[PDB]
Order: structure tokens, then C-alpha cells, then sequence
């Protein structure tokens, strides 16, 4: 029954980091097998391609970390603020937590806006 | 070398 934290590792599609993305979360399962989610959640949203993703919890359990499959998406709208936005109520759905956090993974520009 |  944890309910104090969700950490939520966001990697909308990135074109040529999903690999380095598939690195990033076999390092972040490294210390979930470290027995350290008692109170907290990790939920992984991740574009395997540009149109399909998945929602995710590392978990410990039986001594091990496991990756449990929360649901998934086709043609999520992640580049727009309602699909974030249902992205994030699906988060708050399946961790009901006091606190969020966010880790996002991508490409960066800072503020430079996609369109000029 | 790539980066992000």
C-alpha cells in the first residue's frame, strides 16, 4: 500500500533515443531490486514506436524487480496538452500517491518553440 | 558521439 510518492518516467518518442531509454530503465530496475519502494511508485509511460507506448510499474517482488504491464496506448496524443494531460490522470489512476514527480526523457531545445 |  504505498501512498507517499509516484516517480513517473515519462519517454515520449525521441526518433534515435529509444535505445538509450531502454539502458536508462534496466539502470533505474538496478535499484528497484534494492528493496527502496516501500512507500513510493515508479510508472514508466514509453513510445516503443511514434504512435505506440506503454504505461508500466517497476515493482520488487519474490526478491526481484518486475515490470507490471498498466496498459497500453495507440496513437497517444503526446505532443498535446489533453494528451498529457489523460496520460497523467492514467498515472494519478493506477498510483494514487500524496506526491508526483516527473523524470522526462527526450531530445531538448529548451524553450524554442516547435513552431518558428 | 550523440547527444541529447
Amino acid at each position: 500500500v504505498p501512498t507517499e510518492q509516484t516517480v513517473f518516467m515519462y519517454l515520449p518518442w525521441s526518433d534515435n533515443l529509444t535505445s538509450n531509454f531502454y539502458q536508462n530503465i534496466s539502470d533505474l530496475e538496478s535499484v528497484v531490486e534494492k528493496n527502496i519502494l516501500k512507500d513510493e511508485r515508479i510508472i514508466i509511460f514509453m513510445c516503443t514506436t511514434a504512435t505506440k507506448a506503454t504505461l508500466f510499474e517497476l515493482a520488487y517482488e519474490n526478491g526481484k524487480s518486475v515490470h507490471k504491464t498498466l496498459k497500453n496506448y495507440t496513437d497517444p496524443a503526446y505532443t498535446t496538452a489533453e494528451g498529457i494531460t489523460s496520460i497523467l490522470n492514467d498515472v494519478q489512476r493506477y498510483s494514487p500517491t500524496k506526491r508526483y514527480s516527473m523524470v522526462i526523457g527526450c531530445h531538448g531545445m529548451g524553450w524554442i518553440p516547435v513552431s518558428n | 558521439v550523440l547527444t541529447x
